[PDB]
RNA sequence: UUUUCU
RNA sequence: CCUGGUCCACCCGUGACGCUGAGGCGCGAAAGCGUGGGGAGCAAACCGGAUUAGAUACCCGGGUAGUCCACGCCCUAAACGAUGCGCGCUAGGUCUCUGGGUCUCCUGGGGGCCGAAGCUAACGCGUUAAGCGCGCCGCCUGGGGAGUACGGCCGCAAGGC
RNA sequence: UAGCGCCGGCCAACUCCGUGCCAGCAGCCGCGGUAAUACGGAGGGCGCGAGCGUUACCCGGAUUCACUGGGCGUAAAGGGCGUGUAGGCGGCCUGGGGCGUCCCAUGUGAAAGACCACGGCUCAACCGUGGGGGAGCGUGGGAUACGCUCAGGCUAGACG
């Protein structure tokens, strides 16, 4: 597992908007970007990972998090392969914070997919069936992923904390721990495990997941597969 | 287990075209006398629907009084708001010498002896939080010791 | 002078039941066995939730009507009870249980503490010898309670501290239902007692 | 100028603490190396060292906090909760080794200058002294 | 333009 | 032409010579006053037209003091940032005025905006603090009566304190 | 011998009748114009009791003159600005003095009263004996970190 010096992508990374809080990752800047020290991305990688077998192993949830378009397709990939849920639409308020709700949301989908597929699908008026059509596409777009969490998660994996702040928020005040690819735009001392690197890039972002995808899926009682998430990163390039 | 205090319920108003559209606000206590405090406040339509709004917040807002002999380790003054209170630690047979407020929360908090004064504005609601945050930074010998070892 | 009027009507109020009499708060009758409501018109309505005051209030007026005295000298003995070493609740109790009338209905001599009070104002009671008729009068440890020679015939006394022949004594107390005499060993504590009082309450009454 | 140098240095310390500074530099001077030394000894900091700036003495004092914490805002409590000066100019506060106060019930602490040296005010209390009261700490 | 009181 | 303040660079000189400041002294928008001069435009008062139930107003036509200058008074104000002065300490981002440097950046002085921590009843403030601190001055202590009455001081008066 | 105040909230204690913004209540909010726990009475009730209640005045609550312990952008409150007298405050290092400050001993701090113990009057009130503490000031001795003062040195403030 692992693989370290791989400048052959990370490192350095947003403008110079960056977030002082962040100085003790930035190596130096050179003609605007920041550029991250990567000897301590490894040396939070080691930590960090630590505590991913930690959960892993033990039989522990980790919901996947990217709605940003950097990582929108990857989050999914990587999050299927482990039977880890994932949010890649939008972010709901309250998925954590409201989540015996915004739970109900998923009951209903089911309950949905259930109508259709052949028992009364075609009993009531075409137009309350294909209004119905609809909340299925719909919860199916929003809940695709989060449709696996049938509890809080032990743990979430955050791609942007910036981008993705309310989610880490809800973590944060419910206890849950943070674990987050982030860079300059951010708060790291919000970030209980941080893997400070390019928090956009398909390439970038790839590697980190897909590793901790390998990583979660062995140390799990299974057997390490090639990421077929890389055919993203191809095609993005 | 847990035991609950009404502290206070206000009425609350809202003009609307038509008329005044009221609610209600309860301050509730929960504790169980043993060092384990919680304070809630939560409006509705109705008076229990908030009351019980409000014990169900409390339950959820838990301090860890470091209770010690009926007392308190230390004195400790809070400003919230424009609310300031000021908890002293007493010997035995003082009883709880408090106003209301401060006092449901310090009694189901299992203190049982202590002096109290509250300064500066004095809104139940602020000065209950008050409380709640002195009860809160409230520290021990031990934590002292352990913040200053190596 | 003491209260006087309707008793079995204060337990009703109290709630608790408070042995203003004797044989009676034993028998079913006092009251308490039979409504044991507070007295007067609205006795069974709803009772709606007391303002801390009425908490404090009626701790106070429960003990204090416990022991029978005005509450000019209960609160005198409350502030010396405050002002000396000590827990101010034991000691409160310590004090009201060294008043002459209470040691006397303790040791059994009267059936009530009214009873008991009775005794000590017509000079049936004595205390080391001399004879003490103040209902106040403050037992100190040490101090032998004694009936009076000439009272020892009293039908009463007799009945009363014929009764006593079996029945035990607070354990700062000694009977010897012999001699008609009674000793006191020491300051009961509040866990000799067992009175239907809350003392952290009633120490908070009297801080407001 | 410095119409307080010793405030001064409290303060210092206490807006570094404010946001978490590692180190935090005050203008060096002997009694304020003094005051130090008791902050040290008393465990409310790592320690301080001798530093030159600008070819000017300084004192590098080394904060310290308390651990990460959990829910939001997970920063570190305090280990220096409370500091704050008493004795100032214009306004001077001296007391007998009798009127010694007590800082949170001996949680805390307090410093006095005596004629037998800065003291914490147990030190003090000990050699039986009084003198200014210098400043109050928890 | 102005244009009170209830 | 005469003259005050101020910023930067070099680090050359003195060696705590510092900060604040009751009283005092000086300055102090407009209107206003005294003497003299000036007077295009504007314009309190005023003289008219109109509007209106009325119009001692708003609109229109005229118009004197005044507005201008010199000298001497007056001293007030939403004289406002409604924020006393000095010093130290506490993330950044962005625009701008002015200086220096190894000048697509760095460094200093100043003017703005967004904001860390923090503060605030809230609005908001936030290295140009309303944050954290020390020094000194001034001032507040419910509203009306009333900035009145009385007394004193100042003023030619108006009137000021 | 048992009385007096109170029962809308503050605040312990509720009902019927009468009355009808009247007569009246009222410490504050407020109550009374036909269903008044707020007026008057009655029944009941709460509080205290040879007392209870009122008026007056002092302290308290009032951190509401804030030393402990407050404030001044918009709530009352920054002086219209400056120059500067008295005064208040004063950077770093060394030495002398030892005024402030700290320490010890000693004198004084009457009695009464206050605190504690024991004791006298059947208790208590009241009183006896004994004990303890006590600010401030005088004198003797000592300490010198800080404030002060004197002498010397510095350059980070200030000025050139
Ligand atoms: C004329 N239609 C109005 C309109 O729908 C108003 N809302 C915009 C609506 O408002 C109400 O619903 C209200 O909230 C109060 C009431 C006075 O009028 C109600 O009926 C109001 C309707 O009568
Ligand atoms: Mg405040
Ligand atoms: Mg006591
Ligand atoms: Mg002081
Ligand atoms: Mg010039
Ligand atoms: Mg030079
Ligand atoms: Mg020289
Ligand atoms: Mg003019
Ligand atoms: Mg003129
Ligand atoms: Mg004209
Ligand atoms: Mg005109
Ligand atoms: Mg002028
Ligand atoms: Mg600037
Ligand atoms: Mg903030
Ligand atoms: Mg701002
Ligand atoms: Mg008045
Ligand atoms: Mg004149
Ligand atoms: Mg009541
Ligand atoms: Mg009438
Ligand atoms: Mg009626
Ligand atoms: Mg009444
Ligand atoms: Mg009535
Ligand atoms: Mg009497
Ligand atoms: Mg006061
Ligand atoms: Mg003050
Ligand atoms: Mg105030
Ligand atoms: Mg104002
Ligand atoms: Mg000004
Ligand atoms: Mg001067
Ligand atoms: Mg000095
Ligand atoms: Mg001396
Ligand atoms: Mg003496
Ligand atoms: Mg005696
Ligand atoms: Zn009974």
């Amino acid at each position: 597992v692992k693989e370290l010096l791989e400048a052959g992508v990370h490192f350095g990374h947003e403008r110079k908007r960056w977030n002082p809080k962040f100085a003790r990752y930035i190596y130096a800047e050179r003609n605007g970007i920041h550029i991250i020290d990567l000897q301590k991305t490894m040396e939070e990688l080691e930590r960090t990972f630590r505590f991913i077998e930690d959960l892993a192993m033990r039989g522990g949830t980790i919901l996947f998090v990217g709605t940003k378009k950097q990582a929108q397709d990857i989050v999914r990939m990587e999050a299927e392969r482990a039977g880890m849920p994932y949010v890649n639409q939008r972010w709901l308020g309250g998925m954590l914070t409201n989540f015996k709700t915004i739970s109900q949301r998923v009951h209903r989908l089911e309950e949905l997919e259930a109508l259709f597929a052949s028992p009364e699908i075609e009993e009531r008026p075409k137009k309350e069936q294909v209004r119905l059509k609809h909340e299925l596409e719909r919860l199916q777009k929003y809940l695709s992923g989060f449709r696996l969490l049938k509890r809080l998660p032990d743990a979430i994996f955050v791609v942007d904390p910036t981008k993705e702040a309310i989610a880490v928020r809800e973590a944060r005040k419910l206890f849950i721990p943070v674990i987050a690819l982030a860079d300059t735009d951010s708060d790291p001392d919000l970030v209980d495990y941080i893997i400070p690197g390019n928090d956009d890039a398909i390439r970038s972002i790839q590697l980190i997941l897909s590793r901790a995808v390998d990583l979660i899926i062995q140390a799990r009682g299974g057997v390490v597969e090639p990421s077929p998430s890389y055919a993203l990163v191809q095609e993005a390039e | 287990d847990f035991e609950e205090k009404m502290i206070l319920i206000r009425r609350t108003a809202r003009m609307q075209a038509g008329g005044r559209r009221f609610r209600f606000g309860a301050l509730v206590v929960v504790g169980d006398r043993q060092g384990r405090v919680g304070l809630g406040f939560g409006k509705a339509p109705e008076v229990p629907l908030a009351v019980q709004k409000a014990g169900y917040y409390a339950r959820r807002n838990m301090v860890e009084v470091p209770l010690q002999n009926g007392t308190i380790p230390h004195e400790i003054e809070v400003e919230f708001g424009a609310s300031k209170i000021v908890l002293k630690p007493a010997a035995p047979g003082t009883g709880v010498i408090a106003g209301a407020v401060p006092r449901a929360i310090l009694e189901l908090a299992g203190v049982t002896d202590i002096l109290t004064k509250e300064l500066g504005s004095r809104n139940p609601i602020n000065i209950a939080y008050a409380t709640m945050e002195a009860l809160r930074q409230l520290r021990t010998k031990a934590d002292v010791e352990r913040l200053r070892k190596g | 002078g003491r209260y006087i009027g309707p008793v079995c009507r204060l337990c009703r109020r109290e709630g608790v039941k408070l042995y203003l009499k004797g044989e009676r708060c034993y028998s079913p009758k006092c009251a308490m066995e039979r409504r044991p409501y507070p007295p007067g018109q609205h006795g069974q309505k709803r009772a709606r939730r007391p303002s801390d005051y009425a908490v404090r209030l009626r701790e106070k007026q429960k003990l204090r009507r416990i022991y029978g005295i005005s509450e000019r000298q209960f609160r005198n003995l409350f502030e010396e009870a405050s002002k000396k070493k000590g827990v101010t609740g034991s000691v409160f109790l310590g004090l009201l249980e060294s008043r002459l009338d209470n040691v006397v209905y303790r040791l059994g001599f009267a059936v009530s503490r009214r009873q008991a009070r009775q005794l000590v104002r017509h000079g049936h009671i004595t205390v080391n010898g001399r004879r003490v008729d103040l209902p106040s009068y403050r037992v100190r440890p040490g101090d032998e309670i004694a009936v009076a020679e000439k009272s020892r015939n009293l039908e009463l006394i007799r009945q009363n501290l014929e009764a006593m022949k079996g029945r035990k004594v607070g354990p700062w107390l000694s009977l010897d239902v012999e001699g008609m005499k009674g000793k006191f060993l020491r300051l009961p504590d509040r866990e000799d007692l067992a009175l239907p009082v809350q003392e952290n309450l009633v120490i908070e009454f009297y801080s407001r | 100028m410095l119409t307080d140098p010793i405030a001064d240095m409290l303060t210092r310390i206490r807006n570094a603490t404010r946001v978490y500074k590692e180190s935090t530099d005050v203008p060096a001077s002997r009694f304020k190396e003094e005051i130090l030394r008791i902050l040290a000894r008393e465990g409310f900091i790592k320690g301080y060292e001798r530093v030159d700036v600008d070819g000017k003495p300084y004192l590098r004092v080394y904060l310290k906090y308390g651990p990460r914490r959990q829910g939001p805002d997970p920063r570190p409590e305090q280990v220096i909760h409370h500091i704050r000066r008493i004795s100032k100019p214009g306004r001077r506060v001296y007391v007998g080794v009798k009127e010694i106060p007590r800082v949170r019930r001996g949680l805390g602490i307090a410093i006095l200058s005596t004629s037998k040296g800065v003291l914490t005010d147990r030190e003090a209390r000990k050699l039986g002294v009084g003198g200014e009261l210098i400043c109050e700490v928890w």
